[PDB]
DNA sequence: TTTGAAAAGCAAGCATAAAAGATCTAAACATAAAATCTGTA
């Protein structure tokens, strides 16, 4: 058979098609799923990434501060912890089904406190105060396809691998018809729910609908970045019909961020260290004893700057880590140390680490361009000063460049550079319609994002706009000693 | 360590080719561009350079035959495998299917799998992948060439076989889209009239002097090369303003006018070049590069559609109205002052069906006449002829697909030039110029 | 020197060392002996020839390759485009301008 | 034979329809591996 096209790289998973409604003859024929070694979960790739080191690492006194300010390593989230914990505990002890929607901006401690509530629930179930439950964590931004959540959750429930539609019918039949005495309670963390709802609202409506079933024994914790995601993905009738718990996560204040930072630094500040003077390795208590500190006002202004802009813990922790890294860079450069009295992280280190975030490189990039690129930007600024359109044709820029060269003939620099600009300093080269490196600087300003150019194959009538603002361009061209006097 | 051949007006290009293309991969760029317009000798110079250096391993691909990006990737994988197993026949290799390459990443993976089985070679070699006509690809988005610039970065740097890309492109603006990549580029500027004449003489004199018609003409009744060269310069002097500096167009004109020039060669003309030019002077005044049945209702409908497209609809009563009035009234006075732009130089205007049928009725040719009513009405033959004119695209609409013929929003316009409608009107002896003489 | 002149020229136009390397490479590679290489680095005449080649297919070098009929049609089209309000023209208007132009010359 | 005067013409300015197409979606058309269902054995 002669084919019209070929698909030669099809890789298909060995996933079955038959849903759970056909695994048994009747609803009364289903055994105890808790007493089954494939149900409810009743990582071999670590040794791939393993090797042996030859030389010992020199662990500098600041590397403790850097390692201990990582996001991988619950002050201020007590009402949220209490609310999620009492909703989940009350629904678990009553063998009911509930759903808690948690919203907020990134980095405010949403996933962390939901996980801490879940571990506290697991510890209480270890003391047999509440019945046992399965914990499933489903992240919408960790998927190839949004329907794979259906494949994931059922695989955590039954242990078998199905396709997503059959998994959806299996989960529907599990939460609807399977009796409560033959099943276990399930707590689902639906993180990044906006990643799974972009195409359509099937996953949102299915997961919220399963908690309305009397047989479900299902706890769904759904975490998102906007508050009106259920109100705009489902109607108000549906959201009134489910009745989810609604919890917002406001950004941290500066005092809360400060307590977070020095609770990360509780055992390290104002502490002693035995430091090897020839290598720089430090051991927490030929050897010098060095005290280490971070000042209070540095953390204070860092947490004050973060709480004004974003209020998230990740930025505050990362500027503290960057300040410690800057201090350790200067320390290692001063003492000549390698990789294999009082040491302080100062206010100026936090200032510099914040200034790398605060400042922009647009003006600095534009002041170090060539004369032709600055000529292009100056001609563009002259054109938007004259006709006031904010989009200029490229031919108008060419004519404005030609006019600026022709007018300033008495200037020493323009007289010295015009032969370069229109003949590349050579008498065998004819006078060109464009300047030398015209398309080079046009492509460079388009690649940098300074410019925007429309898609048009006529090079004269094609339009170009500044993609930054007019004031950084004015500040850049007034820095140049050539452009600012003409 | 390389040979620089002689190409007659491409000495600088050959020196740049010798400076860039080498068998040592350490001193060879990853990408090389040869940019020039049509007939500038890019293919000729590259072929001469690679045939002067037979130790250089080159694979020739013409991307005008592949059309899309996926056949180009498949052709790269297939031709690289073929060149390697006819270059190293004592190296056992797994023949990978080129049809499995459906992505650029799949090309990277397949080329890596092809190149790892040639690690037993002694020295590092170069594979020259000549993409002769990259911008002759028919689809040709902007982002495709960026995939081919950065292709060498994803391949192992310490491999025995290193792929080198040589691109040939036509348009300057396509090249200037990628100016910041700083790829080495050799330009092939267009030849002048002297260079075109010398190239045409050196490429066509041996074929013209050994043609069958000339040796039939010398039996029917150095100097053969002289008369072939003289014909080539006569063709150039007659037709350089028309062809420009095109080698191909002048080659077609030489091929068209050679037998008609041979057929007028006599004994008095073979040793007299000016008299032989005057004997066949008709071949040099005209280029003659060309290849040189509608109904009467279709013809008059085309004429009426041209009239509707190029006369504004507020003066038709000043031209076509002729019938005696029982009721007092005035017709249109006519246009007051003439326009000074010929409207047939511009695009046609749009009209409705009933205006076309009214003007068609006006311009169609004409006691027993009491029951005659001698005026042709638009019956089904007129509408069938009009629909046939639309499906032949001598009439056009404002929309082209899923056309609503019966909607009043859809308008019609003529789709023929003035010469076609002029010879159509002279086919039916209609004075179409009389409707345009007084208007401009 | 000529080398400092070309480096200054690159600094003011391109400010790109790879651009300069793309010109220096065939200056070195086309030298046949040591004295030729020293003469080539003294003069940098090859850099001028390279710069002339790099501009040979822009709108200037393409203009000098045209025939007189091609140039006449281009000038006629430019005249119609300059007189037009939107700069648009077609073949008929350009031919009319060309034929009245040849008539006024003759 | 005039005449005059209302129909016709024309143009500047402006609100709006509409042409051309950029962008996108969905249906028809097409393939393909794993699972699942059928017919004998
Ligand atoms: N209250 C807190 N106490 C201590 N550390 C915290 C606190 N809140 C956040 N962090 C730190 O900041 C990190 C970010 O928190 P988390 O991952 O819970 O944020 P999130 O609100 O879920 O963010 P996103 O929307 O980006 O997923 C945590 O991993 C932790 O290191
Ligand atoms: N320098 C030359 N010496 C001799 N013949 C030449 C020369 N340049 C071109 N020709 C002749 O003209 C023909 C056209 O040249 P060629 O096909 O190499 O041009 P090109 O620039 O690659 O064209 P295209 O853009 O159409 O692919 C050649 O096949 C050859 O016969
Ligand atoms: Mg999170
Ligand atoms: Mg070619």
């Amino acid at each position: 058979v002669i084919r019209k096209f070929t698909k030669k790289n099809v890789a298909r998973a060995k996933k079955k098609y038959t849903p759970f409604s056909k695994r048994f003859k009747s609803i009364a024929a289903i055994p105890d799923l808790t007493s089954l070694p494939e149900f409810y979960g009743n990582s071999r790739f670590e040794n791939k990434l393993k090797t042996t080191q030859k030389h010992q690492i020199v662990e500098t006194i600041f590397s403790k501060v850097k390692k201990q300010l990582n996001s991988s390593y619950l002050p201020a989230r007590e009402n949220e912890f209490a609310s999620i914990y009492l909703s989940a505990y009350s629904a678990i002890e009553s063998d009911s089904a509930t759903t808690i929607y948690v919203a907020g901006t990134p980095g405010v401690g949403k996933t962390l406190t939901v996980r801490e509530v879940v571990k506290e629930l697991l510890s209480s179930s270890a003391q047999r105060e509440i019945p046992d439950f399965l914990y499933v964590e489903i992240n919408g931004l960790k998927m190839v396809k949004p329907t794979d959540c259906y494949e994931t959750l059922w695989n955590k429930v039954s242990g078998e691998r199905l396709t997503w539609a059959a998994s959806m019918e299996s989960l529907e039949f599990y939460f609807k018809r399977v009796p409560k005495n033959k099943k276990k309670t399930i707590v689902v963390l639906l993180d990044e729910l906006d990643a799974m709802v972009t195409k359509s609202q099937d996953i949102m409506y299915n997961f919220f609908n399963w908690t309305t079933y009397e047989n479900a024994k299902l706890i769904v914790i759904a975490v998102a970045n906007t508050m009106d995601l259920p109100e705009r993905q489902l109607g108000n009738k549906i959201t009134s019909r489910i009745g989810f718990t609604r919890i917002m996560f406001t950004g941290y204040t500066h005092e809360e961020l400060k307590n977070i930072i020095d609770l990360r630094l509780k055992g390290l500040n104002d502490s002693f260290f035995y430091v090897d003077t020839k290598t720089g390795n430090a051991i927490l208590i030929d050897v010098r004893k060095v005290r280490l500190r971070m000042s209070a006002d540095a953390i204070e202004i860092a947490s004050r700057k973060v709480a004004s802009v974003s209020g998230d813990a990740r930025r505050a922790l990362k500027v503290c880590k960057r300040a410690a890294e800057i201090a350790e860079k200067h320390y290692m450069a001063k003492h000549g140390y390698g990789y294999d009295g009082v040491q302080t992280v100062h206010i100026t280190h936090v200032m510099k680490a914040l200034n790398e975030t605060l400042n922009s490189h647009v003006i600095t990039f534009m002041t170090r361009l060539s004369f032709t690129a600055k000529l292009f930007i100056y001609a563009l600024l002259n054109l938007m000063k004259k006709n006031g359109s904010q989009e200029q044709e490229l031919g108008d820029i060419v004519d404005e460049i030609k006019l600026l060269i022709e007018v300033n003939g008495s200037n020493k620099f323009v007289m010295e550079i015009a032969k370069t600009l229109f003949q590349q300093g050579s008498d065998n080269i004819s006078e060109q319609l464009r300047i030398i490196s015209w398309d080079f600087v046009l492509n460079q300003l388009l690649d940098a994002g300074i410019l925007f150019k429309q898609t048009m194959k006529n090079d004269r009538i094609c339009c170009v706009k500044l993609n930054i603002s007019v004031e950084e361009a004015k500040r850049a061209m007034n820095e140049d000693e050539t452009l600012r006097n003409l | 360590n390389v040979t620089t051949p002689e190409v007659a007006f491409r000495e600088y290009q050959t020196n740049c080719l010798a400076s860039y293309i080498s068998a040592d991969p350490d001193i060879t760029p990853s990408n090389l561009i040869l940019q020039g317009y049509s007939g500038t000798g890019k293919t000729y110079t590259l072929k001469k350079y690679f045939n002067a250096n037979p130790n250089l391993h080159a694979v020739w691909l013409e991307p005008v035959e592949l059309v899309s990006w996926k056949p180009l990737l498949q052709a790269i994988a297939r031709t690289v495998q073929y060149k390697l197993k006819t270059l190293y026949p004592n190296i056992p290799t797994t023949d990978y299917d080129p049809l499995q390459v459906e992505e650029p990443f799949l090309l990277v993976k397949t080329l890596h799998n092809i190149f790892v089985q040639y690690e037993s070679l002694q020295e590092k070699t170069c594979l020259f992948l000549i993409l002769d006509g990259f911008d002759s690809l028919q689809d040709l988005d902007a982002a495709l060439f960026n995939k081919y610039i950065k292709l060498n970065e994803l391949l192992p740097k310490d491999s025995k076989i290193n792929i080198k890309f040589i691109y040939t492109m036509l348009e300057t603006s396509f090249l200037q889209r990628y100016s910041t990549h700083c790829i080495p580029t050799v330009m092939f500027p267009r030849y002048n009239v002297d260079e075109v004449s010398t190239i045409l003489v050196m490429s066509r004199c041996g074929e013209l002097m050994e043609d069958s018609c000339l040796r039939k003409r010398i039996i029917e009744e150095d100097q053969f090369q002289n008369v072939a060269a003289n014909f080539i310069h006569l063709i150039v002097q007659a037709f350089h303003s028309y062809t420009g500096n095109d080698i191909f167009a002048l080659n077609d004109l030489i091929d068209f006018k050679w037998p008609k020039y041979v057929s007028r060669i006599t004994k008095e003309n073979i040793f007299e070049p000016l008299a032989l030019y005057k004997s066949a002077i008709k071949l040099f005044l005209s280029t003659d590069d060309n290849l040189s049945d509608l109904s009467i209702i279709s013809k008059y409908l085309l004429i009426a559609s041209y009239i509707c497209s190029y006369l504004e609809p507020r003066y038709d009563a000043s031209i076509f109205s002729r019938k005696t009035r029982i009721i007092q009234g005035r017709a249109a006075y006519g246009r007051r002052k003439k326009k000074e732009v010929n409207p047939r130089y511009l695009q046609p205007s749009l009209f409705a069906i009933e205006r076309l049928l009214a003007i068609f009725q006006a311009i169609f040719p004409i006691l027993s006449a009491l029951r005659e009513e001698s005026l042709m009405k638009a019956n089904i033959e007129v509408f069938q002829n009009l629909s046939e004119l639309h499906t032949l695209k001598l009439i056009a609409t404002t929309m082209n697909k899923n056309i609503d013929y019966l909607s009043p929003k859809v308008r019609w316009k003529v789709n023929v030039p003035w010469e076609i409608i002029k010879e159509i009107s002279e086919s039916v002896h209609f004075n179409i110029s009389d409707y345009f003489s007084d208007i401009h | 020197s000529n080398l400092n002149r070309h480096i200054r020229m690159n600094f003011e136009t391109f400010r790109s060392l790879p651009t300069l390397k793309n010109s220096i490479i065939p200056l070195v590679a086309t030298s046949k002996n040591f004295g030729s290489l020293c003469t080539a680095i003294k003069s940098c005449s090859f850099l001028d020839i390279y710069n002339k080649n790099q501009l040979s297919n822009n709108l200037t070098g393409r203009l000098q390759s045209l025939s007189d009929l091609e140039l006449a049609i281009l000038i006629s089209a430019a005249r119609v485009a300059l007189r037009a309000k939107d700069g648009s023209f077609n073949f008929n208007l350009a031919y009319a301008e060309y034929e009245k132009m040849i008539k006024a010359i003759n």
